[PDB]
């Protein structure tokens, strides 16, 4: 999934935010890894997407 | 097994309007979410309608109050108005049913010959 | 800041309902309470500044 921009810093255990609380959620007890990338090269429209 | 989706096309229609229109087969289809995506060479990724199962619709930011979309039923047969034809619109538009947010058993179909110049 | 005014709030019940109605309202963290489970508790008294 892409939430947006560089938010991605709120998956976390005890991190809350509004995309963070209200499309996905992020349990305390999460055990595993997050990977996370741009793609302004490969998903980017001359006059926004 | 099946797609029976887009099926029409148009011809250089400036300023005109676009009937273009694609059923869809018998089959188990629910929680669909038809959209029209462009396939000019250079632009591949493009949005322009959509088809929540709830019955509303959201248009794009840039083409708002220009394109209205309605659901019909009778002949199972998703319908699409436009208006204001531009002179940039010649692509190659498809009805995707596993748009964004799938990607992992997406079929497309062969596209709807459609193109303006002035 | 330095001249931060404060209101005492009093004699009347906190529904914790309307304070939702800004989009940008994040940094919403609680310190002693939890954000839910304060439609039961009854406190004493309750400070607002700015």
């Amino acid at each position: 999934f892409v939430i947006r921009g560089d938010e991605v810093r709120q998956i976390a255990p005890g991190q809350t935010g509004n995309i963070a609380d209200y499309n996905y959620k992020l349990p305390d007890d999460f055990t595993g890894c997050v990977i996370a990338w741009n793609s302004n090269k490969l998903d980017s429209k001359v006059s926004g997407n | 097994e099946v797609q029976l989706v887009e099926s029409g096309g148009g011809l250089v229609q400036p300023g005109g309007s676009l009937r273009l229109s694609c059923a869809a087969s018998d089959s188990s289809f629910y929680d669909y979410e038809m959209s029209w995506v462009r396939q000019v060479p250079g632009k591949t990724p493009e949005w322009i309608g959509s088809m929540y199962p709830s019955g509303r619709t959201y248009i794009n930011p840039s083409l708002k109050s220009l394109v209205t979309i309605s659901r019909d039923n009778s002949e199972n047969m998703l319908y699409l108005q436009m208006n204001s034809l531009r002179a940039e619109d010649t692509a190659m538009y498809y009805c995707v049913s596993n748009w964004a947010s799938g990607s992992t058993g997406d079929y497309w179909g062969q596209g709807t010959l459609v193109t303006v110049s002035s | 800041v330095y001249a931060w005014n404060r209101k005492r709030i009093s004699n009347c019940v906190a529904d914790y309902s309307v304070l939702y109605n800004l989009a940008p309202f994040f940094t919403f963290k609680c310190y002693g309470v939890s954000p839910t489970k304060l439609n039961d508790l009854c406190f004493t008294n309750v400070y607002a500044d700015s």
